[PDB]
């Protein structure tokens, strides 16, 4: 079980660098066809890893992340400013929650991240 | 028995979780672990002994494999092609469809 959470934390890591990677280089002037589909497999990856383990919570904040890029990817609607920096303040929070989860080898209680979970529901209200 | 079985996932994670979970049973044995398509034929042309490939979605292999190996492939997904599918385990009901593959 010590190589797993290891392993997670590794994964984790690998794909938020991605996601952060991404978001970035289309916040300094890249087209959503090459970034759209690298951050749906680093969200769908984190989402992955995250249900395995159990972790609910981090799995629920990964998925609202899924659906927002799946509106861009399949639904056809514009990855505009505020797309990239919901995602952005998201890649953050998950780092945050990945370290935590990592450490403590269970679920984080999620009241921080109430705020992020809303700013993405918004969105995808907005978009729909 | 046991049969030998190879897992096929982009994330090592995943893979871990599932060669844990075949450590467990008595029936089963893993053989080979692959992230992608390639890493899967060269693992593949090692082992021919495969008797069940544990196939996901996303990393096209399905094409060479079965002209590689008559070993039953089965999906993961957390429809075209392979003999059966099963979801993705979650913190049991894997090893009920990968005795029915087998036995049939």
């Amino acid at each position: 079980m010590d190589e797993i959470w290891a392993l997670y934390a590794d994964d984790g890591a690998q794909a938020l660098d991605a996601m952060e990677a991404s978001l970035l280089a289309l916040q300094a002037g890249e087209d959503a066809a090459a970034h759209v589909g690298p951050l749906f497999r680093a969200v769908h990856t984190f989402k992955g890893n995250s249900r395995v383990l159990g972790l609910s919570v981090v799995e629920s904040r990964a998925h609202l992340c899924e659906d927002l890029i799946g509106l861009v990817r399949d639904a056809g609607v514009p990855m505009d400013g505020e797309i990239v920096e919901i995602l952005l303040f998201a890649s953050d929070t998950l780092r945050a929650m990945l370290e935590e989860t990592a450490a403590s080898r269970a679920d984080v209680e999620g009241t921080g991240s109430e705020a992020l979970m809303d700013q993405l529901r918004s969105k995808i209200a907005r978009c729909s | 028995s046991p049969y030998n079985v190879m897992i096929v996932d982009d994330a090592a994670m995943m893979r871990l979780y599932i060669a844990s979970f075949i450590k467990t049973l008595p029936d089963f044995k893993v053989v080979a672990q692959a992230a992608n398509g390639q890493e899967a034929l060269d693992k593949l042309a090692a082992q021919p002994n495969v008797d069940l490939i544990l196939l996901n979605i996303e990393m096209e292999f399905l094409r060479h494999a079965k002209l590689k190996t008559r070993a039953k492939i089965c999906m993961l997904a957390s429809e075209l092609g392979a003999d059966g599918v099963v979801a993705k385990p979650s913190g049991g009901e894997l090893a009920r469809t990968m005795r029915t593959l087998m036995a049939a």
